[PDB]
């Protein structure tokens, strides 16, 4: 989940880093990053409620 | 502005609420002559809860002392504070009772209660907003039983909608006192149980231990009995005399309390009890007057809590101090003692707060306690009845002045039904 | 009543400029940043101290 | 012009306007007997009392307001205590004898004798308005006039006054410390007059102010007097925009229609910051990010749930004292940048601010420290369905076994009423939960 | 016309706040961008829904069909990170991974 | 002694322990600005009266 | 802009602590009430206490420190020592129960009531600033609270503020001196859980003070005050270059990417020069070249493991005063070319420098001189594993009887999460080896 504040990101560790910026100065592109923790987030939820 | 006309029937009664006006009196600031003689207003603010305006600054008691023989209140009369009396509230006979419950119920309190019932309807239509009625007597005589019993019925009948309550001294454990004291136990409780709003049972051998180990006092005597008592009655009714941070009348002390009808039978109990020499040793906090509020020795109860649950408990503080002192005590005392109440009603203590303390103290506390330990005090009396029952001991004089032994009968089964009721409320559980 | 005149006139003015007055104490709190946001008045806090102390 | 009528119902409310009263004389600078030194005013709008205090004869000042209590005791000192010319006689209402805990008492057959006088004094009060914001009406979940006669006065009010704010500050059950055993019942009871009557109620939980006494004011042992002097500086700076000047002025109508986003979801949480003393006073910074982050604190809230099992609303925001939006949109931006707020899906701006000049006004005698910034934060977050849940499960263990049911029953008050308030707690349960997914 | 209906994914704190993709609003040449949208068929370049990330979410609309959005796959396993080699930063990570075994 | 007499003394208002009172405005119904009126009425002092007679 | 949040955990932490802010307060003319006086050049425009204070209206000047034990009477002795009133009094966090020299019982049991708490601190702390770059954490590996609680924080804080420079001053357990006969227990427990959440990791050793203060400071019966004077001047020299600006100066990052070569190999030792006295550093021609000989002698370092057994692989030195740098590269080259130093092969540019023009500061009543030219050697070598080695014989051999593990499982733990330590220092001891050769 990381830190309780987006404004201390550690800018390597964000979903607009200028690599990704990169990324999106094209079309295409939406990556399976975010879907992926999202998908991580929950598992370790059940994981925690069971 | 509410009122308590206060009702004292049997030598015990005119003996512990002689004791209780007394105590309440030199609490007011009243004088033996019956003038205010105190210094605060808030004494002379709310004092028509137990007296009335007789002479400009006098103030006399709205006390009826009922007997079938003038026998303790003629003591009464003629010691200290027995002047401030109405001299005609005395009711009297010149019969006696015998210790016998007929004889004071049905043929010689025959001719007294028209004349009780004049006295206390005089009494009652004076005040603009009555509340209730208080009446002190014991259940193992003759006119503190019969008459009482009688005398709380024909009070209910006339006005059924204030709050009784009943002080009712019960039999002993161990000593008698009374040969035939458990029929009359049976048959006062047996109209106790229907009429009363609310009974606060006391028992003389929890009195004599709480003397012996709370207050050493090597010579007691019945007067620090009858203190202790006032003490009581004073803690419970302190609410409607003083202001407080949360008050609690009568009326709902009997509402916190009872959850059915028929379980109102109380444990009072009063903090802080010192033993003479040890105030040096002990110092004053709410932790420990409420340490001393719930230890099972401090109720003039004989019957043990431990033996059983608490169903509801209510406290009654007089002094300044802290409402989250108080209730994180409640709450403590309550989370430590997790066995010792139902568990079907969360919070089993109603509270209360009353600033001003008794004089000489800077904080005391009052402790009600309706538990199903009670069951081991009807047990006993149903014991020793029918012990006696069986062999119709000391019963032709019961039907010579002539009632049933029907009676006998509804009276033991409405104390074994009570005994199932509060067996019933110990051992049932939520879900 | 009175009759509304020169005086009212005089006492609806100095209602004005007293509010004048009042937003100028408050500019002059404001724009010292150093007051606005780090402030808190020592007399003050020092008097309920000891008053604490002493309760 | 800003009118708003004060009615004080219950020993607690009694003693909430004890406390609110003798605040409001202290900020408008009215003596207990009434007068005000220095008045250069022409009215309206520099007559700041005006909200609060009425005017009369050679300049005396009566308050706004209504003390009722059934029994003749609180209010009788209050009648005989220090502010004693301030109140007008008769807007202090008595009777004889108390609903002594139980809502069938002080809504059923005590009820129906002084709700009439105390209707006609209300009416007394709002007639002499030039046009009235609102009422705040102070009372307890505790039982009694606070529960009985209160929830028949806002059926009353609800039904006659109509189209008028009605905010209803009403103190509640904390889930272990309690001062009764029919509290479940009164509490339960009074759940459908402050659904379908009131238009905001404030709850507010004694445990949790005895926390924030214990922790932020070094207090080891508080008594309701401190309480009351909180609630009443949280209401007086929810009430400081109608009497003094500011950046940004909010009013009860704005302020409701920036909560409310649906009609039954009217009870957000209060809490205020600093509550500090003056030795951390000392030792504290005291800006507008600090302030604000006590508001968004967890042990700050003043119920006992802690926001971060629930989905923030919707935010007012009420700044009070040496604030500028300069700061404000930085507090702002600092809370929407942190995790553990977490705002609802359908709201993403969720911030309603509102900025005074008037910093808070110290008691002399207090606890609070004098400060020149502070923030009154009113969040209609959904985790308030923990209060719910507990009073939920009392009212289930008690009611299984019909306890203290009788005095309710021969009191002039169908069994039904357990039912259907039941019904209506499971509705508000649902409601928030749907509202929170 | 048409019917839109905005949806999003479920919450997360790392998205932030809003986000538009730079090629939606990439005008310096734009004029032979949205040829490249109009011969693949499967990116819409309509002037709505640009926020990528509206308040907190990740935008499922049409922006992109679900496929080709999961299908930029190095081919990594569980294995590959469960025992991570030592000159990377994902070696700051192992007590916490041997704990998990290895079976799928 | 009673908790809320000792409590909710006689408090007094203003002195070290106050703020100055910011009122909101006054009425612009209200507020006239007739004393500048009062002061460029007094300029322009060869004015004859409004009369029959001028 | 720049800030260190200082967290001094256990009572090796805080007394170290003390000693610490005592020299900082002496740095930045702090007075022990916590004020800057007038005046006289820079006044009302200084930012050389921005790192270590922040600033309140009071004109006290609060510590970003917090001081926390499980233990009582050592905060106590805080709160009644000479800094009474230069503490925040909430920045002040004790318990009641003390932690046992156990792990289990300051890791599970005990500590889990004072984390929450403990972060809400650091959090306030945290949004005081605006440019906050580390934590600086100052514990023992003893027992109780510097190990099992300054474990569990560091866990916290790695995951409430993402992987900031967290850097970490440890008191190692010594070879022969020892305190506590579950050292081995509390030393590995917590270096298999801080393996991976300092992102580095000081070594320091009381033995190896001793023998510094025996040897070359005469101050033949030495007690903690001496050894945390040592380390509070050992912790100034590297915060420096953040507070006073000059040469070359590196930052709590630039030094990190410097020094740490791998991110499991992130404890290194520390060196302090000259350590000296007054009459002993008279007869001396204290330099640049020489102290950095001092540095590099064996018998100078503060952890007991000879550095010739090992080979050096980052070493980031940290030169304070009226230092040129070429004096600094004459002694770099001097080292490089004397073959009695040995480097590893895969690291040719060995040496990072920092320069500061600010000289160190000496307290009244301490030991060390004043002094023209200091330097700070951070050495990160694989002669630690010497230590490993040690202290896994004894873990082993009292491991093999399972002594003193009912402790540990009572107050919550297994044999697993011994056994998972054991092989996670075989682990790191076998990448030592392997970096080694
Ligand atoms: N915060 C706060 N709560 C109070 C205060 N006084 C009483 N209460 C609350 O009042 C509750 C008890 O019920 P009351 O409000 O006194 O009942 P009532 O409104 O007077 O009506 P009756 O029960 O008939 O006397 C308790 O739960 C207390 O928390 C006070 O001064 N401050
Ligand atoms: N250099 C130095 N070391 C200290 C100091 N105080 C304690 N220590 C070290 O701490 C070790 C003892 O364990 P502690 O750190 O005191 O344990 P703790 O942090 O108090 O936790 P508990 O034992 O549970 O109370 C000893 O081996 C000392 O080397 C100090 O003031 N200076
Ligand atoms: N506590 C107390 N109990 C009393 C006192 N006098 C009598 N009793 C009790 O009352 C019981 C006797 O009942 P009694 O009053 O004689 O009945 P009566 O003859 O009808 O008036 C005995 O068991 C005594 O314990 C007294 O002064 N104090
Ligand atoms: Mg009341
Ligand atoms: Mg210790």
């Amino acid at each position: 989940i990381g830190p309780e504040l987006q404004s201390d990101l550690e800018t390597r560790e964000k979903l607009t880093r200028p690599i990704v910026r990169v990324f999106q100065r094209h079309p295409g592109t939406n990556l399976p990053e975010a879907q992926g923790i999202i998908r991580g987030a929950a598992g370790l939820d059940e994981s925690l409620l069971r | 502005m509410r009122e308590i006309v206060h009702m004292q029937a049997g030598q015990c009664g005119n003996q512990i609420g002689a004791k209780f006006w007394e105590v309440i009196s030199d609490e007011h600031g009243i004088d033996p002559t019956g003038t205010y003689h105190g210094d605060s207003d808030l004494q002379l603010e709310r004092i028509n809860v137990y007296y009335n305006e007789a002479t400009g600054g006098k103030y006399v008691p709205r006390a009826v002392l009922v007997d079938l023989e003038p026998g303790t209140m003629d003591s009464v009369r003629s010691g200290p504070f027995g002047q401030i009396f109405r001299p005609d509230n005395f009711v009297f006979g010149q019969s006696g009772a015998g210790n016998n419950w007929a004889k004071g119920h049905y043929t010689e309190g025959a001719e007294l209660v028209d004349s009780v019932l004049d006295v206390v309807r005089k009494e009652a239509e004076s005040c603009d907003c009555l509340q209730g009625f208080q009446l002190t007597h014991s259940l193992g005589g003759g006119t503190g039983s019969g008459m009482g019993t009688l005398l709380i019925s024909k009070i209910r009948e006339e006005y059924p909608d204030r709050i009784m309550n009943t002080f009712s001294v019960v039999p002993s454990p161990k000593v008698s006192d009374t040969v035939v004291e458990p029929y009359n136990a049976t048959l006062s409780v047996h109209q106790l149980v229907e009429n009363t709003d609310e009974t606060y049972c006391i028992d003389n051998e929890a009195l004599y231990d709480i003397c012996f180990r709370t207050l050493k006092l090597t010579t007691p005597t019945y007067g620090d009995l009858n203190h202790l008592v006032s003490a009581t009655m004073s803690g419970v009714t302190t609410c409607l005399r003083f202001p407080g941070q949360l008050n609690a009348d009568l009326r709902k002390l009997a509402v916190n309390m009872v959850p059915f009808p028929r379980l109102h039978f109380f444990m009072p109990g009063f903090a802080p009890l010192t033993s003479r020499g040890s105030q040096q040793y002990r110092a004053l906090t709410v932790p420990e007057l409420t340490q001393q509020m719930f230890d099972a020795k401090n109720m003039m109860a004989a019957c043990d809590p431990r033996h059983g649950r608490y169903l509801t408990v209510a406290a009654i503080f007089r002094g300044r101090m802290s409402m989250k002192e108080v209730d994180e005590q409640m709450l403590n005392v309550q989370n430590k003692n997790s066995s010792y109440f139902v568990e079907w009603i969360p919070n089993n203590v109603k509270t209360a707060v009353c600033d001003i303390p008794p004089r000489g103290l800077k904080m005391s506390a009052t402790f009600i306690g309706n538990s199903t330990a009670i069951q081991e005090l009807f047990k006993r009396i149903s014991e020793q009845f029918t012990a006696m029952f069986r062999r119709k001991a000391f019963l032709h004089w019961y039907t010579g002045e002539g009632m049933d032994e029907m009676e006998f009968t509804e009276a033991e089964s409405n104390m074994n039904d009570l005994v199932s009721e509060y067996q019933q409320y110990q051992d049932a559980t939520a879900e | 009543m009175y009759k509304l005149d020169l005086p009212i006139d005089l006492k609806e003015n100095a209602a004005i400029e007293r509010r004048r007055n009042l937003e100028l104490e408050r500019q002059s709190r404001i724009f010292n940043a150093k007051v606005r946001t780090i402030g808190v008045d020592v007399q003050v806090l020092k008097e309920q101290v000891h008053d604490r102390d002493l309760q | 012009m800003r009118e708003c009528i004060s009615i004080h119902v219950g020993q607690a409310g009694v003693q909430i306007g004890n406390a609110c009263w003798e605040l409001y004389c202290l900020e408008h600078g009215i003596q207990p007997d009434g007068q005000m030194p220095s008045d250069k005013t022409i009215g309206g709008g520099d007559d700041s009392f005006n909200t609060f205090f009425s005017e009369t004869g050679a300049g005396k000042h009566v308050p706004r307001a209504v003390f009722v209590d059934l029994e003749p005791t609180v209010v009788d000192e209050v009648r005989t205590g220090t502010y004693r010319q301030l109140f007008h006689p008769e807007q202090l209402i008595t009777g004889k004898e108390d609903a002594a805990n139980n809502y069938a008492r002080g809504h059923y057959t005590i009820g129906k004798e002084i709700v009439d006088l105390v209707l006609d004094r209300i009416r007394k009060l709002a007639d002499q308005c030039t046009g009235l914001q609102g009422f705040l009406i102070f009372h307890s979940f505790g039982g009694g006039t606070g529960s009985g006669f209160a929830s028949l006065l806002m059926e009353r009010l609800s039904v006659d006054y109509g189209k008028k704010s009605k905010l209803e500050f009403a103190i509640y059950p904390a889930p272990q410390i309690s001062t009764a055993v029919v509290e479940p019942y009164n509490t339960i009871l009074t759940t459908h007059t402050t659904l379908e009557h009131s238009d905001c109620a404030f709850m507010v939980d004694n445990e949790a102010i005895y926390d924030i006494c214990r922790r932020n004011l070094d207090i080891e042992r508080p008594t309701y007097t401190n309480l009351n002097r909180l609630i009443a500086q949280i209401v007086s700076s929810i009430t400081a925009s109608l009497r003094f000047d500011g950046a940004l002025n909010v009013d009860l109508t704005e302020f409701q229609t920036n909560l409310v986003p649906y009609p039954r979801i009217h009870f957000p949480l209060a809490t205020y910051a600093p509550v500090i003393s003056a030795e951390k006073a000392y030792h504290e910074q005291l800006s507008v990010a600090e302030i604000t982050n006590a508001c968004f604190e967890p042990a700050n809230q003043m119920v006992k749930c802690d926001p971060r099992h629930g989905k923030y609303m919707a935010c007012c925001m009420l700044y009070r004292g040496d604030v500028v939006p300069k700061d404000v949109n930085a507090a702002i931006a600092t809370i929407k940048t942190k995790r553990t707020i977490q705002f609802v899906d359908w709201c993403p701006t969720g911030f309603k601010v509102g900025i005074n000049y008037q910093p808070p006004t110290v008691v002399p005698g207090g606890d609070l420290a004098k400060v020149q910034r502070a923030v009154c934060m009113l969040s209609n977050t959904t985790a308030i369905a923990e209060a719910w849940a507990r009073l939920d499960h009392k009212f289930d263990l008690m009611y299984a076994k019909r306890a203290f049911v009788h005095w309710y029953v021969g009191e002039g008050m169908e069994e039904g009423e357990f039912s259907e308030a039941r019904e209506d707690l499971a509705a508000l349960e649902k409601d928030y939960e749907e509202v929170g997914v | 016309s048409y019917q839109s209906i905005p949806r999003f994914s479920k919450l997360h704190p790392v998205i932030p706040r809003r986000y538009v993709p730079e090629w939606k609003n990439d005008m310096k040449n734009r004029e032979l961008l949205v040829k490249n949208c109009e011969m693949s068929g499967i990116i819409p370049k309509g002037p709505h829904d640009e926020s990528l990330f509206l308040d907190k979410r990740e935008r499922m609309n049409e922006v992109e069909p679900r496929v080709r959005v999961e299908a930029k796959h190095p081919n990594f396993e569980r294995y590959d990170g469960l025992r991570p080699e030592f000159h990377t930063a994902q070696s700051k990570y192992q007590s916490s991974l041997m704990f998990r075994k290895d079976n799928t | 002694q009673t908790t809320t007499g000792g409590a909710h003394d006689y408090k007094y208002h203003g002195g070290l322990m106050a703020n100055p009172q910011h009122h909101k405005a006054p009425g612009h119904w209200n507020m006239h600005y007739n004393k500048d009126l009062r002061e460029k009425l007094q300029q322009r002092g060869w004015r004859k009266p409004l009369t029959m007679g001028n």
